[PDB]
């Protein structure tokens, strides 16, 4: 069976191959448990506040067709689509909060200033003392001044600071409560690659409170991190609380050895650091931790990245930050529901594995023309043979994104190079457009038409390896159904190669942490848990509010 | 002009829609009043509302060389007609329409989407175009629909009568007569008297006239010459952007 | 000259002006009129003396619906415009009889200001024009009426707005064609952040003059962006010539042959014929009843295709006298010509891609607006490197009044002031003459 | 009696005039109920997560002096300072969210497009139908498309759209549930001024969900607003769901007739719209609604604005967005606790009232030198005569802000002009510095030393009326203890003049709304309520989380 | 050589290109100058420093006479050296994007 058959049978009474059904006799919104809850809630909300709100009689009557449940891919959880809206899903909000409130800050320049400019000693014992100090101060508590008022420790229980290093002896000398153990979190060959990349460097993983990140913005993270690092440096290493050398730590922590999750954006889409638009596709692939737990299934790793990116880039970023309202839930769920993209991509993997073998194909246009065309034809034919599948992913944009991602990831499985995978993505769009005389929404293929010429361009704002591109890449800055899939194409050749990381090894290690609220090893499983309203996020104000 | 490559019936049907010298097969007769009723921009007999005074009421060699359409001379509004085409062998398809519109019609603003396709132009010229769009093989009353909003259905399964899904049910199939009646205009407002749209084309004629590739009809992968040209454009685009 | 290409130059009436002109005589790096256009745009500022007086009289300064009750100042600025403008010019100029220009318009309600070039020879960018103009008129108004120390800050707010609290000159009563350098989508984009309505306004809705000026600005920015460097320089010069300068009368002849009855598809067929006639393209392969065309000069095929794109816009949107269809023309001219020939469309698909989002962001809800509010620095229309915006300038020029956000609504001060400079209003005239004068120096 | 005497007697056992007390024998942090709660919470946090957190033994031992309670000015509520930290105070978080999620969008261009380009009629009946449509869609619900998934109405119960207009007859024809009634919210003379300013214009006040605002950022507001305005315009006025004219509504809602609460910021402090740094001092004074309820007491009006701005600008903006950690709680509480600034400012009001009469003084340097000097000397002498007062506001920065705010507001009471009030602010700083041979922290008077020459400058980045300045004014962009007080000086002359607004009448009307969560008529009373953990905020995820 | 492009601690495994750029710095700098210059006798200057490890580039003043600001200097220099490196070693279409990242970084994503 195709991997999507089970979901299709749960959605409709007909067999997936049947071309006919009945409409208009389902009761409208009354067919749905969720819509019924919304209608009752809107009545209570409107009465309590004295302003009309949710009203199913406004506009067109939803539910003339089957209001489908969705299977979260790789799980057995079936939910209505409203449960996958980021506003209704606390796991999705917490996934973004965990990224937004995270920053990586080196200790290498700081330790050098301590020993050279300050003439004081740095040892693993002093680092532990600093770490115990910083894990008190980072959530918002004092270490120096008298009569300081502090944050409630229970409201900020998710904030902490950890460190990692490639030197096993140094890591073993630091208190293990503050250490992200590379050898414990990654398999051997991945651990050796990461430890060789980090070397003797010591890097902090700072996570500021979720309640602060929600109250403020992403640009708060690196500043909040730098303040409490500086205060803990003053306290732990017995500096004067404000001399000349104190300025070095501030510049080091704020600019010199700091790694933001997202870079700032230009004025038209004005945003500071650590917003979704600034996160390049390579970082997003490394934030997702599927690579260190599913390293034997490059398809599973790549699609967990797609799920990570489709929710963040399309539902939260483009669907709220850049637009808003009802949003783009199903534009994104097409990429992580009903095992549809899984079926398409497992096909292309086996096709590449049987014909070329993973990463053994030539890195040229011949491999692009072969793999991308074959996988595209397979994907479009499934919609032609399963009418329930076409009614499931009813939007052309949804279908174009799913089909091209499988063609792109498969081409990357063959070449071991993300740039030819991207070229296969755009070829899929061109073939898709000609096959069905349609593609996506009114403005879906802006980048798709600019695509082929800009894959291998080298000009100022055109040329970039796919790992370096992101939501601020000019062609990519506006439209749904691309960015999350581009992250998956970025992961695809490295997953097939077995690489420990896609673009940044520090980012990869920084999220191999069990003290995170969101489990980045099982992104889709976490989405299902939040859809069932079983996920417990941070940043709630229940402690300081009446019963 | 060659318009489109390929050796299938689909490829020839796409060339037929684009070629202005190909006379579109007329399948039904619709009165002028019914077309105005279907469009829903004005009542039949109501004067054309003007967006600006007539042109007769600056120096430009282009303005003097390009003859304006009659609606632009009078200052008519720019109104629209929008069609939804089922992926189950509807004769016209979204990109086929826009490509054909800009080959056949003057002063056309065409837009393509997966679930709808729209043309905007001067109101009195739209009515002349809409007549051909509704009367000829561009339209099938069962697999196609005039929809100004709530266009859901191009990718859905058909109902028991073979009709495409319509959230607003603007086109009603009559079981007693086997013909389709349009009970609302394209925006969904009820009409005083429905407009007969004729009988749905049978499945044999749909596959003869359709412009969509499908595995259960003519697959795109079997029209190897059409695929080759698209692959050629992809390669030439890639090389041009590099050097 | 780096390139062997030569072109025949024509006027806005289809008449030959100069034959066999080297391609680089039209280059922004060489043409003295393009230099005069670019430098004029940098240093030209419009001052709304009537707006400043109304702002001071009502204390309505600092942005929309803003007012500070109790701060009102009743100054007869328009009545004393001659003395105020004379004092301002004295502070704006570097030396006597330099290229400083201050002219009153509308009986003193407006002021055209051209900051001397000497200030820009020692400046990094272009912000000296509004900043020097604003402070000179602020000081001139204060000196004219002896505005007290306690009230002078209102004159500053009336002229330059909420700056520097806002990043922009929010609520200012001065206008330029360029926006602040912080609003560039990227480095080198300043000549692209010029609204299409600004260009159409000061070209007085002449199609060919608007198309030429838009191409001049767009392709000159391609040099500053580094896109027109090395391997791509000839492609941008050819596009500038054939699409924006009516090289070899190709755009004009295509419009003429399809103006009475033609469509986008008919313009394509004639353009493909002309390219085959001129040896630009040749039959490379034959499929089943389908000729596959090839070329040994992609840059020249792109220039010919770009000429037909401009002509198809003039035919399609000219017949409708409504600019909105330009987004459709930019899309399907390129879509149709690729399956008509087997060759890549203009800008190798980048015009077609730009048109997809331009169609979307001008017919939906998520942003954008009318065709006149776009520009080369807009996120929607920055992607094609100079081959798409000129067609929008030509389309908005042909719009007979169907746009809510026309140049009269968003570029009123530009239409009144910047159109007065003959270089900007009729750029096709001066660029063709300048190319002929330097044809033997290239 | 001085207004701060009661608070001083509640803080210490000694008489307020006594210069001696006892230290070191108070038990450290054990003297405090709040610190005791934090120590126990820190133990539970560390135990549950396996990482050390709050620890009173890190760094120096708090509580060698009296850990003071604070009286919230104008109330009888006494709390420890930790309860006024914005992280621990849900009323403070909701105040910013209510500002961040608000945007003002005109209907005048849109109605013009409806009648001219679309040729359809606009009447109060169509406006009501549109408003009923937009109040369904704005929280995140569908009106057009089939198979849309929506936001839970109970999670977004705080989002709605209202309208106001200066035309009383038009306002009475719109459904009163959607109308901000100017005549009911403002006194007669203020209502006539506002209605005369608005005229026949119709303006929407849009508030997007708090849960979205906390998940995303301030720049989301105007975008979210525009999408749902556009969808409701499509539905209510029967447009094609995506034609050419639809683009006009989008540009109108996003750019043409939109009033942001805050403008975007430059790159060094990169931030989008609707962040605190973009809110000018005049807007902040108008957001505060004390002007329409305390219009007979210009001191009360001015100091409620000080409280609004001091909390937002110093605690949330400068204390978190731009820095972070423990933050700047007491830097701000000095301006709205213990009735200290109230006593100083009521003195200057009475001094100005008796000598000049409100707004009757000459607007020149003579009035500045007189009023600012007299009020400054009165304020500084109170610290010299009441040692408990000097120990209360122990930071020089705190004292400089309170003394200069009274001197600035008083000078503005005299001249009726905010610019001479600002000049009195800086003169107060210069006199303060010389009197005690100290002023504020290391970098407190950067702007203060630039101050005098920049009050009446007219140069590019120097000259601006005080109402137009804000946290992005170059001298003001960095430092605590100024911005909130500058907002009070901007309110000061208009409160004395009886003006209905300080800078923007639309902003003033936009927050005269009883459906807001935060009560902007009683800012300090709301701060006390949140400190007591009695405030009910919006945006909680409790409905979608386990019990 | 290390595929370390696009920012601190960034690397794309599998993208490495071993090019002797410094060994051919004279030919590369000469080829770039041909693209940077406007005419053969303008004020264009390209000089090698540190035995070819560095290059001083002075973009001709003629480009700035028709430019709005100053970004032409890095943008023209970057693309001239990118094209010169690609032409020098005949870098394929599939690898050239790495040369662009090595020269100009993560722009335009950053
Ligand atoms: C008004 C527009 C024009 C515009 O700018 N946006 C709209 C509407 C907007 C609204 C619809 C909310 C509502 O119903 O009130 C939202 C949710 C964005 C928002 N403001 O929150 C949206 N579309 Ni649209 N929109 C979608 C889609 C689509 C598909 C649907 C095709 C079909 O046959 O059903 C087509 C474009 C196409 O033809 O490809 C489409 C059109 C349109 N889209 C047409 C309305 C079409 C109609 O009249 O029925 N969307 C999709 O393709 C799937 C995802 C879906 C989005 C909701 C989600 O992701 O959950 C939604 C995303
Ligand atoms: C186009 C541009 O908007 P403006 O035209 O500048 O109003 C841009 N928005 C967007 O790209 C919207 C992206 C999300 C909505 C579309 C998703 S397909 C922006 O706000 O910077
Ligand atoms: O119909 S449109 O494609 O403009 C909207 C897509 S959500
Ligand atoms: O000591 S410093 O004035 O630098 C710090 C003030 S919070
Ligand atoms: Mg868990
Ligand atoms: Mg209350
Ligand atoms: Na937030
Ligand atoms: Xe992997
Ligand atoms: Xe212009
Ligand atoms: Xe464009
Ligand atoms: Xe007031």
């Amino acid at each position: 069976d195709k991997l999507f058959i089970n979901a299709l049978k749960k959605k409709f009474e007909e067999s997936p191959e049947e071309k006919k059904t009945t409409f208009y006799t389902l009761g409208g919104w009354k067919q749905s448990e969720r819509k019924t809850e919304f209608v009752n809630a809107g009545k209570e909300v409107a009465a309590k506040r004295g302003i009309p709100q949710y009203n199913p009689d406004i506009g067109t009557p939803l539910g003339q067709r089957v209001l489908m449940p969705y299977q979260v891919s790789t799980t057995d959880t079936y939910v209505e689509g409203d449960d996958l809206h980021f506003v209704n899903n606390a796991a999705m909000q917490q996934m973004w909060d965990d990224i937004r409130r995270t920053v990586i800050v080196g200790l290498n320049h700081a330790h050098a200033v301590i020993e050279k400019r300050l003439g004081k000693e740095v040892t693993p014992e002093t680092i532990t003392h600093y770490l115990e100090t910083v894990n008190h101060a980072m959530p918002g508590a004092a270490v120096v001044q008298e009569h300081m008022v502090e944050t409630h420790p229970a409201l900020v229980a998710d904030s902490y600071v950890k460190v990692f290093t490639g030197n096993d002896e140094i890591a073993d000398e630091i208190d293990p409560a503050f250490v992200i153990d590379i050898n414990k979190q990654f398999p051997e060959d991945q651990a050796e690659t990461l430890k060789a990349e980090v070397g003797d460097g010591i890097w902090q993983v700072v996570r500021i409170p979720t309640i602060v990140s929600r109250t403020c913005d992403g640009a708060t993270t690196s500043r909040w991190s730098a303040m409490q690092i500086g205060m803990s440096m003053i306290s732990a290493y017995k500096q004067a609380a404000g001399e000349a050398a104190t300025g070095d730590f501030a510049y080091a922590a704020k600019h010199a050895e700091v790694i933001h999750m997202g870079t700032y954006l230009p004025v038209r889409r004005a945003r500071g650091e650590n917003e979704p638009g600034g996160v390049p596709f390579g970082y997003l692939a490394d934030i997702c931790q599927s690579s260190r737990v599913n390293y034997e299934d490059p398809v599973r790793v790549s699609l967990d990245v797609v799920a990570t990116g489709a929710m963040l880039y399309d539902q939260i970023w483009l669907g709220s930050y850049m637009s808003g309202g009802v949003g783009f839930t199903q534009y994104a769920t097409a990429a992580y529901t009903d095992n549809i993209l899984d079926d398409f991509t497992y096909f292309g993997k086996e096709y590449v594995e049987d014909k070329y073998g993973l990463c053994e194909a030539p890195n040229n246009m011949d491999t692009v023309l072969d793999v991308a065309t074959e996988v595209t034809f397979y994907g479009l034919e499934q919609y032609e043979e399963y009418p329930a599948l076409l009614e499931d992913q009813f939007g052309g944009s949804q279908r174009a994104a799913v089909v091209a991602a499988a063609a792109g990831c498969s081409t990357a499985f063959a070449t071991g190079n993300a740039q030819t995978g991207l070229s296969g993505w755009y070829l899929s769009m061109y073939l898709h457009k000609e096959q069905h005389s349609r593609l996506g929404f009114y403005g879906y293929d802006l980048q798709d038409q600019c695509g082929a010429s800009n894959v291998f361009s080298i000009r100022g704002d055109e040329g970039l390896p796919l790992e370096l591109r992101g939501p601020n890449y000019p062609n990519y800055a506006m439209n749904v159904g691309h960015q999350g899939e581009y992250a998956g194409i970025s992961q695809a050749p490295h997953a097939a190669r077995g690489d420990a990381f896609v673009f940044n090894p520090l980012v990869k290690i920084a999220f191999a942490d069990d003290n995170l609220v969101f489990d980045f090893t099982n992104v889709r499983g976490e989405f299902a848990k939040g859809a069932l309203r079983e996920f417990e996020p941070a940043g709630e104000r229940a402690l300081i509010t009446p019963a | 002009a060659q318009y489109y490559p390929g050796t299938t019936k689909v490829a020839q049907n796409r060339r037929n829609f684009c070629n202005p010298e190909y006379e579109l097969e007329k399948l039904r007769e619709i009165s002028d009043e019914d077309v105005v009723k279907i469009l829903g921009h004005r009542a039949p007999g109501e004067e054309y509302p003007s967006v600006h005074p007539p042109l007769e009421e600056p120096e430009d060699a282009i303005r003097e060389m390009v003859e304006p359409i009659d609606g632009a001379k009078a200052g008519d509004r720019v109104r629209y007609i929008q069609f939804t085409d089922s992926m189950y062998f509807a004769p016209a398809q979204p990109y086929v329409r826009s490509r054909a519109y800009l080959c056949r019609y003057r002063g056309a603003d065409a837009g393509t989407l997966s679930g709808r396709q729209i043309i905007e132009t001067r109101e009195r010229d739209l009515e002349k175009i809409s007549k051909e769009l509704l009367e000829t093989e561009f339209f099938d009353p069962a697999r196609s629909g005039v929809r100004g909003k709530s266009v859901h259905g191009h990718s859905l399964r058909l109902d028991e009568d073979g009709m495409m899904f319509d959230m607003l049910r603007r086109q009603i199939y009559n079981k007693d007569t086997g013909r389709v009646e349009m009970v609302k205009n394209q925006i969904g407002d009820e009409l005083d008297e429905p407009v007969d749209l004729g009988e749905p084309l049978d499945e044999e004629t749909l596959m003869e006239k359709t412009t969509i590739y499908r595995v259960d009809g003519e697959a795109y992968r079997d029209d190897v010459e059409a695929v080759e040209i698209m692959q050629r454009i992809h390669v030439l685009r890639s090389q041009g952007g590099f050097n | 000259a780096k390139f062997e290409d030569k072109v025949d130059l024509y006027d806005d009436r289809g008449n030959l002006v100069e034959e066999q002109v080297p391609l680089e005589a039209l280059s922004p790096l060489r043409n003295p009129a393009i230099k005069s256009i670019v430098q004029g745009i940098k240093r030209t500022v419009a001052v709304n003396l009537e707006g400043i007086e109304n702002a001071l009289k009502t204390a309505k300064v600092g942005g929309p619906a803003c007012k500070i009750m109790g701060r009102e100042l009743d100054l007869d600025i328009v009545g004393n415009a001659e003395s105020i403008a004379a004092a301002a010019k004295e502070m704006i100029q570097v030396t006597e009889d330099d290229d400083t220009n201050v002219e009153l318009l509308g009986g003193g309600k407006r002021a055209l200001v051209q900051v001397p070039s000497a200030r820009f020879d020692v400046a990094a960018e272009y912000s000296a024009a509004p900043l020097v103009t604003a402070t000179a008129f602020v000081q001139a108004i204060i000196n004219e009426f002896d505005v007290s120390m306690y009230d002078a800050n209102m004159v500053k707010a009336a002229v330059l707005g909420r700056y520097p609290q806002s990043v922009e000159y929010m609520g200012a009563n001065i206008a330029t064609m360029l926006d602040i350098p912080q609003k560039l989508e990227g480095p080198g984009y300043a000549l692209r952040n010029i609204m299409v309505n600004h260009v159409v306004a000061a070209t007085l809705k002449n199609t060919l003059q608007a198309a030429a000026l838009s191409t001049i600005l767009e392709q000159t920015a391609m040099f500053e962006m580094g896109d027109a460097v090395g391997a791509f320089e000839r492609m941008h010069l050819l596009g500038l010539a054939y699409q924006g300068m009516n090289a070899d009368n190709l755009v004009f002849d295509l419009v003429k042959a399809n103006g009475k009855e033609g469509t986008v598809g008919s313009v394509i067929a004639d353009l493909v014929e002309r390219a085959l006639e001129d040896g630009v393209i040749k039959v490379e392969k034959e499929l089943t009843d389908y000729k596959v065309y090839g070329t040994d000069d992609l840059a020249m095929w792109n220039a010919y295709a770009a000429a037909g794109l401009m002509a198809a816009t003039m035919v399609n949107q000219g017949a409708a006298r409504a600019a909105q269809g330009v987004s459709s023309t930019l899309l399907y001219y390129n879509d149709l010509i690729e399956f008509e020939t087997g060759l890549p469309s203009v800008d190798f698909g980048k015009v077609e891609g730009t048109a997809v989002g331009f169609s979307f962001f001008s017919h939906s809800i998520y942003g954008g607006g009318g065709p006149g509010i776009f520009n080369g620095n807009h996120i929607v229309t920055r992607h094609s490197k100079g081959f798409a915006i000129p067609c929008v300038a030509a389309a908005m020029a042909l719009d007979a009044g169907t746009q809510m956000f026309s140049p009269e609504a968003t570029s009123g001060l530009i239409k009144e002031v910047f159109s007065q400079v003959d270089e900007f209003r009729e750029p096709l005239k001066y660029v063709v003459e300048a190319a002929a004068e330097i044809k033997n120096e290239i």
